[PDB]
């Protein structure tokens, strides 16, 4: 599971009720996929930026 | 940094520069969001009156992109050791918000849990700062950045001189010479996981600088995720 690459996950993994439960990092939203994580603004955190 | 490489354009967004009166660089730190940033405690006794730079990466002169920040509240863990620099970290709100853009961005904290098995599980982390570029020598002009391998924990024990505590992990080289340094106290440790950085140390000690036999020791984030994010709220 998240043993397994990350689960899949963009970024944080857990486990819920078994199966693969995947979050993101504030200034994120997790995608419709529910796996990827999709910055909000401009400057996400993380990111280096390349304005 | 001794022996890294200079962070080019974009690449160290989340580092700031605690500044003294003389506006000289004396401590690292990490921006965690447009009101806070993750440093040393020891740093707090480096310097009485101090402010936060973000977007700098050459001191030598101002480039426009670079942008001064007061401090307003400064929040110390009330366990820091100044024996052993153990619970070494300190949270800071600025007066005003910082302003993200190019070479100011923050980073992202972490899960406890994921952190632990996903990225300090990882084989490197990236360490960077304006510290010294020697043991001895002065304080980098330019912004140098690190990758420092994770450090078996029992085999870092055995290495150093003073007590591992758990709220220690470290990082970098047993004789290859490259390491953190004096003035990159407080800077920012993160882990790349798929392009996306994570906080997950603050330079905090070593003996010397990329020393034979030495490492580098840096505060355990994961270890005070919840503390920081009480922090933040206050
Ligand atoms: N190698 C690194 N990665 C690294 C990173 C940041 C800072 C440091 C060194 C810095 N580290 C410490 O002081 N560590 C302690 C650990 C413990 C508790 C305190 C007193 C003793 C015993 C020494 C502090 C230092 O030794 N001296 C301050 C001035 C100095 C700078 C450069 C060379 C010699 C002396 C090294
Ligand atoms: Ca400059
Ligand atoms: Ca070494």
């Amino acid at each position: 599971l998240c043993s397994l690459d990350n689960g899949d996950c963009d970024q944080f993994c857990h486990e819920e009720q078994n199966s693969v439960v995947c979050s993101c990092a504030r200034g994120y939203t997790l995608a419709d996929n529910g796996k990827a994580c999709i910055p909000t603004g401009p400057y996400p955190c993380g990111k280096q930026t390349l304005e | 940094i001794v022996g890294g490489q200079e962070c080019k354009d974009g690449e160290c967004p989340w580092q700031a520069l605690l500044i003294n009166e003389e506006n000289e660089g004396f401590c690292g730190g990490t921006i965690l969001s447009e009101f806070y940033i993750l440093t040393a405690a020891h740093c707090l006794y480096q310097a009485k009156r101090f402010k936060v730079r973000v977007g700098d990466r050459n001191t030598e002169q101002e480039e426009g992109g670079e942008a001064v920040h007061e401090v307003e509240v400064v929040i110390k863990h009330n366990r820091f050791t100044k024996e052993t620099y153990d619970f070494d970290i300190a949270v800071l709100r600025l007066k005003t918000p910082i302003t993200f853009r190019m070479n100011v961005a923050p980073a992202c904290l972490p899960e406890r849990d994921w952190a632990e098995s996903t990225l300090m599980t990882q084989k490197t982390g990236i360490v960077s700062g304006f510290g010294r570029t020697h043991e001895k020598g002065r304080q980098s002009t330019r912004l140098k950045m690190l990758e420092v391998p994770y450090v078996d924990r029992n085999s870092c024990k055995l290495s150093s001189s003073f007590i591992i505590t758990q709220n220690m992990f470290c990082a970098g080289y047993d004789t290859k010479q490259e390491d953190a340094c004096q003035g990159d106290s407080g800077g920012p440790h993160v882990t790349r996981f798929k392009d996306t950085y994570f906080v997950t140390g603050i330079v905090s000690w070593g003996e010397g600088c990329a020393r034979k036999g030495k490492y580098g020791i840096y505060t355990k984030v994961t270890a005070f995720l919840k503390w920081i994010d009480r922090s933040m709220k206050t």
